[PDB]
DNA sequence: CCAGTCCGTTAAGGATTGCGCCACAT
DNA sequence: GATGTGGCGCAATCCTTAACGGACTG
């Protein structure tokens, strides 16, 4: 509603969001989003899994990345968490999304 | 003058150029495309009688070997 | 919208951007696609090479199948 | 009720492309 | 003068990605 943050990220928020991560950790993400203004936990964990992460891979997609993938969702579905796991580097979502647009065709 | 009929012609005409000029070079960029395909497909095939042929040289070898 | 407010104006920058970024892309890609004929051509002229090498000695040995 | 995950869905914005305007080359 | 080219901008729309919201589960 009104009291929630729905634009852009600040690299300040991220920065926020990264120490909170090496502080804590991966958890309590409703502290860190209580100190930032019109943002819910939720939110923060989010942005950190996605894209605020360094272990998240920020490569463009290999060939042998795509196999993978089709003979993964060829099946197991639209299971992306789990396809997620055969794909190191690579998120849930960034398989949704690679599969949604580029392999969808 | 940039709506009279004098205008709007000398447009058109340079506009006509343009696709014109745009479609040669575009031609020029698909046959260097296929020549790609070409040559990858003559490389591939002159690479296997490269390997054909030196199978066959090694065998022949080996026979006046045994002789 | 407006084309004189500026909200306008930063739009077209980026896409002015993003079209000239596109159209170098493509051009690279034109002369990169040039260059791989340059080098696939070459690649054919050595292994035609090495076939007309290898059947001279094929024809070579066979020599030695001829008597009188 | 709250958190942490998982996912479908879709607005947002970069990438392409059809049409053309100019300036300058031939 | 006329046509040929290189560079760009505009605006429609193609293609991806981010992340909002709902459904579930502990």
């Amino acid at each position: 509603n009104p009291e929630l943050n729905k634009g852009p990220w600040t690299k300040e928020e991220d920065q926020r969001v990264i120490e909170h991560v090496q502080k804590y950790g991966p958890k309590r993400w409703s502290d860190i989003a209580k100190h930032l203004k019109g943002r819910i936990g939720k939110q923060c964990r989010e942005r950190w899994h996605n894209h605020l992460n360094p272990e998240v891979k920020k490569t463009s997609w290999t060939e042998e990345e795509d196999r993978i993938i089709y003979q993964a969702h060829k099946r197991l579905g639209n299971r992306w968490a789990e396809i997620a796991k055969l794909l190191p580097g690579r998120t849930d979502n960034a398989v949704k999304n690679h599969w949604n647009s580029t392999m969808r065709r | 003058d940039k709506h009279s009929d004098e205008y709007k012609i000398r447009r058109e005409r340079n506009n006509i150029a343009v696709r014109k000029s745009r479609d040669k070079a575009k031609m020029r960029n698909l046959e260097t495309q296929h020549k790609v395909l070409e040559l990858t497909a003559e490389n591939e095939r002159l690479q296997k009688k490269v390997e054909q042929l030196s199978r066959e040289l090694s065998t022949l070898r080996n026979l006046f070997k045994q002789l």
